[PDB]
């Protein structure tokens, strides 16, 4: 544990890209978070949206 | 432009849209500026047989 304060500078810059990289699983209320699946169901001007 | 349409394909005239008229016969571009005009021609346009 005595050495933990250069641990926890390595341990937040992890989880901050870990925490980014998760986002990209999120809709944010659209119809999918998958970009090719959004494409796929829906004809250009509603997939635009 | 100008041309006569079967009724039900007059929702193919619009931006964005797919279809055998948006496809293979008159196509609107996506960031269209304009205005589309249709009205029923059955009494000029129709033919008995």
């Amino acid at each position: 544990s005595a050495l933990g304060k250069l641990q926890d500078v390595v341990n937040q810059n992890a989880q901050a890209l870990n925490t980014l990289v998760k986002q990209l699983s999120s809709n944010f209320g659209a119809i999918s978070s998958v970009l090719n699946d959004i494409l796929s169901r829906l004809d250009k001007v509603e997939a635009e949206v | 432009d100008s041309f006569v349409i079967r009724g039900d394909e007059v929702r193919q005239i619009a931006p964005g849209q797919t279809g055998n008229i948006a496809d293979y016969n008159y196509k609107l571009p996506d960031d269209f500026t304009g205005c589309v005009i249709a009205w029923n021609s059955n009494n000029l346009d129709s033919k008995v047989g």
